[PDB]
RNA sequence: CACGGACCAAGGAGUCUAACGUCUAUGCGAGUGUUUGGGUGUAAAACCCAUACGCGUAAUGAAAGUGAACGUAGGUUGGGG
RNA sequence: GUCGAAUUUGGGUAUAGGGGCGAAAGACUAAUCGAACCAUCUAGUAGCUGGUUCCUGCCGAAGUUUCCCUCAGGAUAGCAGAAGCUCGUAUCAGUUUUAUGAGGUAAAGCGAAUGAUUAGAGGUUCCGGGGUCGAAAUGACCUUGACCUAUUCUCAAACUUUAAAUAUGUAAGAAGUCCUUGUUACUUAAUUGAACGUGGACAUUUGAAUGAAGAGCUUUUAGUGGGCCAUUUUUGGUAAGCAGAACUGGCGAUGCGGGAUGAACCGAACGUAGAGUUAAGGUGCCGGAAUACACGCUCAUCAGACACCACAAAAGGUGUUAG
RNA sequence: GCCCUGAAAAUGGAUGGCGCUCAAGCGUGUUACCUAUACUCUACCGUCAGGGUUGAUAUGAUGCCCUGACGAGUAGGCAGG
RNA sequence: GUGAUUUCUGCCCAGUGCUCUGAAUGUCAAAGUGAAGAAAUUCAACCAAGCGCGGGUAAACGGCGGGAGUAACUAUGACU
RNA sequence: GAAGACAUUGUCAGGUGGGGAGUUUGGCUGGGGCGGCACAUCUGUUAAACGAUAACGCAGAUGUCCUAAGGGGGGCUCAUGGAGAACAGAAAUCUCCAGUAGAACAAAAGGGUAAAAGCCCCCUUGAUUUUGAUUUUCAGUGUGAAUACAAACCAUGAAAGUGUGGCCUAUCGAUCCUUUAGUCCCUCGGAAUUUGAGGCUAGAGGUGCCAGAAAAGUUACCACAGGGAUAACUGGCUUGUGGCAGUCAAGCGUUCAUAGCGACAUUGCUUUUUGAUUCUUCGAUGUCGGCUCUUCCUAUCAUACCGAAGCAGAAUUCGGUAA
RNA sequence: GCGGAUUUAGCUCAGUUGGGAGAGCGCCAGACUGAAGAUCUGGAGGUCCUGUGUUCGAUCCACAGAAUUCGCACCA
RNA sequence: CGCGGGGUGGAGCAGCCCGGUAGCUCGUCGGGCUCAUAACCCGAAGGUCGUCGGUUCAAAUCCGGCCCCCGCAACCA
RNA sequence: AAGAAAAUGUUUU
């Protein structure tokens, strides 16, 4: 009868990001004429870290081609970028690691990171720690790039999206044991108000649809259509399949 | 039960009005029409919000129906209907009883 | 909660109390359930001997 | 050894209305109802009034419709006076 | 318990009621939480609980019938009041008698039918066959079982020939008995009959008894629709101050005298008084009234002492009494 | 027949109590006596009923008067106050 | 969902769910189409998803019985 | 830059949709539940010889079945027994005799029935039409069922007659809607025709909770109105059961019924068992046990004093007065 | 405590109608073998759990006990 | 109310889809194979196809019902 | 170029 809590995030009141400490929204640079035409040579400032983030920040400081100033701009460090270095972003920039380049500008097996899903947006894709995109082909004719995502997806980008060449710095974060809940409370305490999670088996049946019952159990099937209502969708949202995964990924 | 057709009984058609051969069928309900204006103001009632506005009978507790037959007269068409009583098998085709058989 | 069924205790006395009143006899009883045809045959003879008497009424 | 009641004062519960059944009183009576309204006034009173309208004087039929004296408005039995 | 981090805490800020918030207790959300508070709808509805305000006079119930999504309710009939009305040369009646029906209970019956049921006897050894011989039969016995015959003991709510008592229908006149002959489309072979008529005779007991604050008629409404008790009939139950029926009388609704006491038992029902007499019950004293009269019986180291009723049995006793 | 044995329950206690032994017990018989709101008679109240009396000084004919019977009451009805 | 570590997580997809095929289609709305009719209308074909059918899935919900025979004392059955 | 008449958006339509809304989730009842149906009914009995009459009384039955198992007529006579006839015996078919029904009649039971109501055969559709009256249940409403006629048309028989379903007593269903038959009748209201629709009369599709709502749970989170009309204590009635005690005395006890026991029976007491009941208490009598403490009972374990013994002593057993 | 069931050749079971007592397995023999084992044939095998009970008799007609167990109850 | 899937040797199934016609496996029995046993191979018995009519030259096969079982769709007395 | 199935046999002489 109540309200669930997957329902109440929406609001977004008590759910919202903690974005206090945050050093920006890690951008690529606007496209413009510069990067599709030629390139332009920026210079890595500062290495920083980003508060509800695994993988650093580069900030790094392009000059303004139409006025005289510096833009700043946040990229996601790629692994090995220093400060100090040169980024060159363009059309015509280097295949170096931390150049920012056309997805078609580059060969096939090209490591990408922080790679727009439509020429413009600015990073969309590998963005996370230890990530990245791999270029698996071109059609230049309806100018198109396939890439393979960190996910395994396949995917059809414009040839004139962006990348940083190279893997998103900070892998491997997730390899060491959080081995408390203190250190599982301080993460989400810079991300967001997900933490920790009752289990909906332990709440009451106006609370949750797995609570109630004199044990503790789901009581129907915890996977749920995918055409269910909110307040419903609770347990394994349109599951292919259940249990241990055995076998191979990459379906044919 | 076994009733047998062609039934020789009285006959109101105003032309014989007296014991003619009939001709017996067994009554069906015949399909319920749209325009009945029972059925106009049911649809109408049902339309819009308000769920299920008349009754649904649920509680069936006959297993029979009452076999109507159609006396239809051979001479004037005239029809009458004759009901019989509760009965789980009715049947208006022949194959009489027959005595002494093993 | 169960209750008493039934009992005809203090049903005479009631019916005592205005009596079992005799079911007043009249004469000429009503020809309700007599037979049709008599009946026919009865109204023609009283509606002749009602036209005989009124011719006697000399 | 069921419930309310420590005590006292004051307050405290079948009312009014619309439409009706029976009965009764009254007026008039095959009619009845002046009071919507009008006239008038000593001014929310009293007094006066046309046309309607309501009910009644006819019933019956789903309806179209038809529509109440053979007779001293009947015969018989009883019937107060 | 914990006490240096999932720590404690101020202030600011956000999330608002089928909403929030929840390290999850249905917890917390201003002493309010399995849906806050405030106002209004709203005097919400209640077959349920409580209350319901002066006097006297007269009459005076029901807890039963039928129907209901009915079983703590209602409708309906009944019981009750009121208003009367038409008559009163009068009618009827919780009654008897006489005449005439109906009944299948009590009882009775089972050498009468059905069904139970004890025993012996006489025949089917064909008996159901066996035992035993019989060389072997049933051949001869015995047998247990049945069958047949005449007997015999005992039974029946769902057996019965018979068959009460109580209870019960009808009649006991003038709307009667009889006689003559008119109508009809009914009926008859037919004025044959049927029914209804016209005319005529029959009042002291007009056709048993007793009674009759009269009889008949109508309208309209209240309450009630939990009952219970006693004698008798009676069902279930070991039984019950149990549960369920029949008839009547009661209590409820009722005081009074008696049973010490007590709703129901006995007696008797009630305006205010006086006198007399009684009922049931009593009369040593409490306590009004004989420590009356009479014939017996009883002695209890648990005597007994008035029905309902407030308990006692089988079995025993040279106690004592009478047979 | 009476008495006794049979005959054991919890606060102290009940032929009602006291008490009673040719009873003040049990069975039976005869009288006298006591006393209910009952019965009889009388008065008074009311109710109901049947009657008399508009013939005068008559203002109370809803009055006055005569006669007889009757009186319980919850729920409830009605009446007069 | 489970609940440090260690060790291990068996069998079962028939059911209820969840999830993907084949549609020489079964079911099948409104609109649309055809016929009949003076029309209202009726009838018919077509007919989306869904359902149905088929497949997958249990660290989804869950389930994990019974009987018969069979070892040279018996018993029990490794076995069928 | 992408995208493109596709998305989107608007309306309608199908699916999905406890995420959410609203609601419901019988009755009787020896509390309620579960069970059952005593909820609509029928036979016999309870039932007390008119009628009526209750219980979750007793023994059963009904929601069907039948074109004949309805209607008419004719002929015949059934169960069973005995005596006979190849296979054939205890049972097959044939014969006679006896045969009051001991058979059969759809079904439960009761009634009824013998030139039949049964068995067999022949002909049939009265299991029809019209609308009334009547009996039972009963309010003298409905429904079901049934009775006797009338007015038709028929069946059967030589005929008188009989037949308006089943030999009788059960076998069933309102309003509204739908549907069919009938009337070719009424209406569609400015006037017509034709469709369509609506009426009038009779049926049918159904309510079994059977006078007839359309309806799943859970609450140990709970709420309200109430109920001692009603359960879960004590108390009260009862005492089956429990416990305790008698009588008789077949037997046991080597012999001997009774030292001590005691079968088959049978009479009781008690209320420290458990039931049965539902009278008190539901506007509340604090719900186990223990601890503590007092008192009472005696059906006495011990102690006192005794009687008996299958009492030599010792030990023990039975019993008495004794709390 | 109460209500049920089973008491049978050595072991596991069927009985029976007011009769008997059988089946397997076991055991003892015979076929078979050089001799055996298996496999085949056979045969013997109970005083029917105990006491009384009606009978002409009786495991069985038909009663009270003992055991072996199944189930229900024993404080609110 | 409607529409489907069916029903076939003792058991479980094919055959139907436009009729020359009833078979398969398992089970039973017998035979063969092997030196022998098992496995294996074959044959026999076992049903006339749920039922009643019809279309048909002749029906398991088609067409209408009837019985039984299962499933699905629809829903004002 | 290559070519399915084939289990079992009591103890002591
Ligand atoms: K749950
Ligand atoms: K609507
Ligand atoms: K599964
Ligand atoms: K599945
Ligand atoms: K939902
Ligand atoms: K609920
Ligand atoms: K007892
Ligand atoms: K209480
Ligand atoms: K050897
Ligand atoms: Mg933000
Ligand atoms: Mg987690
Ligand atoms: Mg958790
Ligand atoms: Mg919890
Ligand atoms: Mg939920
Ligand atoms: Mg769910
Ligand atoms: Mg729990
Ligand atoms: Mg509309
Ligand atoms: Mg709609
Ligand atoms: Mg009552
Ligand atoms: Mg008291
Ligand atoms: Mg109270
Ligand atoms: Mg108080
Ligand atoms: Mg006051
Ligand atoms: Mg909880
Ligand atoms: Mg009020
Ligand atoms: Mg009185
Ligand atoms: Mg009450
Ligand atoms: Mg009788
Ligand atoms: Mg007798
Ligand atoms: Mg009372
Ligand atoms: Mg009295
Ligand atoms: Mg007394
Ligand atoms: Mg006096
Ligand atoms: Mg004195
Ligand atoms: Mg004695
Ligand atoms: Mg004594
Ligand atoms: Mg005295
Ligand atoms: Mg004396
Ligand atoms: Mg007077
Ligand atoms: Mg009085
Ligand atoms: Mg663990
Ligand atoms: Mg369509
Ligand atoms: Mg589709
Ligand atoms: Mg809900
Ligand atoms: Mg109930
Ligand atoms: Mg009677
Ligand atoms: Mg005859
Ligand atoms: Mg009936
Ligand atoms: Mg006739
Ligand atoms: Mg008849
Ligand atoms: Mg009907
Ligand atoms: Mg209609
Ligand atoms: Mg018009
Ligand atoms: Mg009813
Ligand atoms: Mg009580
Ligand atoms: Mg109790
Ligand atoms: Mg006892
Ligand atoms: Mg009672
Ligand atoms: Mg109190
Ligand atoms: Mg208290
Ligand atoms: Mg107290
Ligand atoms: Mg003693
Ligand atoms: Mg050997
Ligand atoms: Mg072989
Ligand atoms: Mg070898
Ligand atoms: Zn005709």
């Amino acid at each position: 009868g109540r309200v669930i809590r997957n329902q109440r995030k929406g609001a977004g009141s008590i759910f919202t990001s903690h974005t206090r400490l945050r050093q920006g929204a890690a951008k690529l640079r606007t496209l413009d004429y510069a990067e599709r035409h030629g390139y332009i040579r920026g210079i890595v400032k500062q290495i920083v870290h980003d508060s509800g983030r695994g993988a650093p920040l580069a900030k790094v400081v392009f000059r303004d081609p139409y006025k005289y100033r510096l833009r700043e701009e946040i990229f996601i460090a790629n692994e090995g970028v220093h400060t100090g270095q040169f980024i060159y972003a363009g059309k015509k920039a280097s295949l170096n690691v931390g150049n920012v380049l056309p997805l078609g500008s580059v060969p096939e097996g090209t490591i990408v990171s922080n790679v727009e899903e439509k020429p413009g947006d600015r990073g969309a894709l590998a963005r996370a720690s230890g990530n990245y995109v791999i270029i698996i082909g071109h059609n230049p004719d309806e100018n198109k790039t396939r890439v393979r995502l960190p996910s395994g997806a396949k995917k059809v980008i414009s040839s004139d999206a962006r990348g940083v060449i190279g893997v998103i710095a900070g892998g491997g974060r997730v390899d060491k044991p959080l081995l408390k809940a203190g250190r599982a409370f301080h993460k989400y305490r810079l991300k967001r108000n997900s933490w920790p999670k009752t289990r909906g088996v332990a709440m009451n049946p106006v609370d949750h649809p797995h609570g109630g019952g004199n044990h503790q159990h789901i009581g129907k099937a915890s996977t749920i259509s995918r055409g269910a209502v909110s307040g419903q969708k609770a347990g394994l949202i349109a599951a292919r399949r259940t249990g241990l995964l055995r076998g191979s990924q990459k379906t044919q | 039960v076994n009733v047998p057709k062609t039934r020789k009984t009285y006959c109101k058609g105003k032309t014989c009005r007296k014991h003619t051969q009939h001709k017996v069928t067994q009554y069906k309900a015949g399909k319920a029409s749209l325009f009945a204006q029972g059925k106009r103001r049911y649809d109408r009632k049902q339309s819009g919000f308000g769920g299920q506005t008349k009754p649904v009978f649920h509680k069936k507790a006959k297993t029979t129906k009452k076999v109507v037959l159609r006396l239809e007269c051979v001479k004037c068409k005239t029809r009458a209907q004759l009901t019989l009583k509760r009965c789980k098998h009715f049947e208006l085709g022949g194959e009489k009883k027959q005595k002494g058989q093993a | 909660a169960k209750s008493k069924n039934h009992t005809a205790h203090n049903q005479t006395r009631k019916a005592h109390r205005n009596g079992i009143k005799k079911p007043k006899t009249y004469k000429y009883p009503s020809l309700k359930g007599v037979d049709p045809k008599f009946r026919r045959n009865h109204k023609h003879a009283l509606h002749g001997t009602a036209k005989a008497l009124a011719a006697a009424k000399k």
